[PDB]
């Protein structure tokens, strides 16, 4: 009975998520122009989060019942979660590498910090998500399993080397570069700065919720009894990185000044 | 691309034994072979999928084996019922594929010899009115299968005017049926005087004549 | 669960065929349909496939001459051209496991009553019923002659009888037309007692034959 319980939590995610990023999109949109180069990336964060938030319903409605929606419904839920994650992941990464140039090049920083670099780097990450995540839907589809449906990816023996390689692309790209680059910056931006909070909390957030996700699959890779355990640890680190959007706009809201002086408003 | 060949056209083994079935395919498919039989004169049914795992509501007496590109099918404690044609099935896939279904195996149940009964059967009035005559005779309850009959006119012999059908095996009593029509011209039927019918089977030491004449 | 085939017919050659799969118990949206198809005394052969999502998969020799569709409740068979050699039974068949693209498609159960479907340029005729009455036990029975097309179904006294009944597979003539015999053996002190009827029956042209035999 465990399902019913997961989707409820689902419903809840599902809530308070749109709620965070409907306000944080209307703030920005309402009380903001968008003038300053870090409200877009905020902005590309939430659009984001959102395409997280609309893959719910559809997973509510498959713990309950089954798949009901078909085979393009089937790759288009897939692709929505997919990109919405590496969408994220990189404009954190975007943001990261912003604020260090902002704390230690700041001499060189005014050139830099323009709209058009904004939009021409958020243009470029969507597409380059968009590219990423293409592999990966080829594969997904629809089965019954003895009249029951579900929407799952099927690899043949011939196709089965595109699966490593997409876990590996997953854990590489995802991972390791982001947090590379996060380690280069912070290091240096404490160095300058202790003797901000906000970005490093954000970044050590986004990494802690999808760090297990991560390991999972690079053991799952490596694997291709230890499978009921490993499968119960995806299932439940599925759902502890579905978090990061919620509480993006808790951060957000939390921290800047900016949120607060058009939330206390409204 | 896939090709699925079983290995026995046709196997006879005797009540109470063990029959093997074996199934090929040209490439290696991931333990996706299922299994079907069909008695004479009805539809397919399903015995095994997976190659391994048992339909619901079929006995424990077949049992698949097999994986990547061998397998086969033993059924362990064979009844007179068993007697039927099994083919193979690969559910790995579905493209450029010519058929996926096995060329089909026959299971002949073993039985004691019997000889057949005789029996002769003229050609009717009304028959003879329309203008062609036909003569029957008829070997019944017998195995194995190979049965002869010969047709002989005033101990002449005939050839080419001939036609013989045989029926599936009996699913109670493994025996068999056989009929020879003989069919001549209305006006050739009075050209000669005596007919036979004479069958030669393992059953018997000498060949059984069963004859008449016109009248 | 059942399905049920309808659409056998005698079609001249080059005429479109269309032949329809009825369902009851269970949703088309959920399970996968087969199509196949077995000559009169040959193994299986698939033709085609028609999946959860309506993607039709055609067997090599098949692509071009024939088409799928499905609908809330039947699905349909479509012969564009139909050629002498197409001539057989048709299946039709529910995948209990499937994916939408064919792959991993093996479990087919249940089956349907096959539909009989025959191409020739001749046309449909009706049997002719002769007596071959009898001479321990007798034999005796009914030959049916030169009628067109397949099948036609024999009974005993209105299947009163039905222990020791062989009815032979038909046989084509020279002529083109399929000849059939029925057989019942009996003992011999009955003969002058009871009454023993052959029941003829051809759906194709509807006929009704009722043929007493006495010696």
């Amino acid at each position: 009975n465990g399902k019913l319980l997961l989707a409820v939590f689902y419903c809840l995610l599902f809530v308070f998520s749109l709620l965070g990023n409907s306000l944080v999109i209307l703030v920005l949109v309402v009380c903001k122009k968008l003038r300053s180069i870090t409200d877009v990336y905020l902005l590309n964060l939430a659009l984001s989060d959102l395409l997280f938030v609309f893959s719910f319903p559809f997973q509510t409605y498959y713990l309950l019942d089954q798949w009901v929606f078909g085979t393009v419904m089937c790759k288009v839920v897939s692709g929505f979660y997919y990109i919405g994650f590496y969408s994220s992941m990189f404009f954190i990464t975007l943001m990261s590498v912003d604020r260090y140039l902002a704390v230690v090049h700041a001499v060189y920083a005014l050139k830099v910090r323009t709209i058009r670099m904004g939009t021409t780097l958020c243009l470029a990450v969507w597409l380059t998500a968009i590219m990423a995540t293409i592999p990966l839907l080829v594969f997904y589809q629809v089965a019954s399993e003895d009249g029951v449906l579900q929407c799952y990816s099927f690899y043949n023996q011939q196709t089965l080397k595109w699966k490593i390689f997409t876990n590996f692309k997953m854990n590489i790209l995802g991972l390791l570069i982001p947090f590379t680059i996060f380690m280069f910056c912070y290091i240096k931006i404490l160095h300058q700065l202790k003797r901000i909070r906000l970005v490093l909390i954000v970044v050590i957030a986004s990494l802690l919720f999808w760090v297990p996700f991560n390991v999972v699959l690079f053991l799952t890779s490596l694997h291709s009894s230890i499978s009921q355990q490993l499968t119960y640890a995806t299932h439940v680190t599925e759902i502890i990185s579905f978090t990061h959007c919620c509480v993006n706009p808790v951060i957000y809201a939390f921290v800047g000044e900016k949120f607060k002086k058009h939330l206390s408003e409204i | 691309a896939y090709d699925m060949t079983q290995t026995p056209a046709s196997v006879e083994v005797a009540v109470g034994g063990t029959v093997t079935i074996k199934c090929q395919a040209s490439q290696s498919i991931s333990s996706y072979l299922s299994w079907y039989q069909q008695k004479p004169g009805q539809r397919p049914e399903l015995l095994i999928y997976k190659a391994s795992t048992l339909a619901s509501g079929v006995s424990s007496r077949f049992k698949g084996s097999g994986s990547g590109t061998q397998f086969t099918l033993t059924i362990s404690d064979l009844e007179a019922a068993d007697a039927a044609t099994y083919y193979c099935q690969q559910g790995y896939t579905s493209s450029n594929i010519d058929n996926i279904f096995g060329g089909g195996t026959e299971v002949v149940v073993k039985r004691t010899v019997a000889a057949p009964s005789v029996f002769i059967f003229p050609p009717s009035d009304e028959q003879l009115k329309s203008g062609t005559a036909s003569v029957v005779c008829l070997l019944n309850n017998f195995y194995p299968r190979e049965a002869k009959v010969q047709w002989k006119v005033d101990n002449a012999l005939q050839s080419g005017n001939s036609q013989e059908s045989v029926t599936e095996q009996d699913s109670k009593d493994s025996t068999y049926s056989l009929s020879s029509t003989l069919t001549l011209s209305k006006a050739d039927y009075e050209k000669h005087k005596v007919y036979a019918c004479e069958v030669t089977h393992q059953g018997l030491s000498s060949p059984v004549t069963k004859s008449f004449n016109r009248g | 669960q059942s399905v049920e085939e309808s659409g056998g017919r005698l079609v001249t050659p080059g005429t479109p065929l269309t032949l329809t799969c009825t369902v009851s118990g269970f949703s088309l949206s959920n399970y996968a349909m087969i199509w196949v198809r077995q000559a009169p005394g040959e193994g299986l052969e698939w033709v085609g496939t028609i999946s959860l999502g309506g993607y039709t998969y055609y067997a090599n020799w098949a692509k071009g001459r024939f088409t799928i569709s499905k609908t809330s409740t039947t699905v349909d068979l479509k012969i564009s051209s139909p050629t002498t050699e197409d001539t057989a039974t048709y299946f039709c068949a529910r995948a209990r496991w499937s994916t939408d693209s064919a792959i991993y498609t093996y479990a087919f159960d249940p089956w349907g009553p096959g539909t009989l479907v025959t191409v020739s340029s001749a046309s449909t005729k009706g049997p002719s019923v002769f007596p071959l009455a009898p001479s321990g036990t007798a034999a005796l029975g009914c030959l049916v002659k030169d009628y067109f097309p397949e099948p036609v179904t024999v009974s005993w006294n209105s299947g009163a009888l039905t222990s020791g009944v062989h009815t032979f597979p038909a046989v084509l003539q020279s002529s083109g037309l399929y000849s059939l015999s029925s057989v019942v053996t009996v003992p011999s002190s009955s003969l002058g007692t009871q009454t023993y009827i052959c029941n003829v029956n051809h759906k194709p042209s509807n006929t009704k034959v009722d043929k007493k035999v006495e010696p």
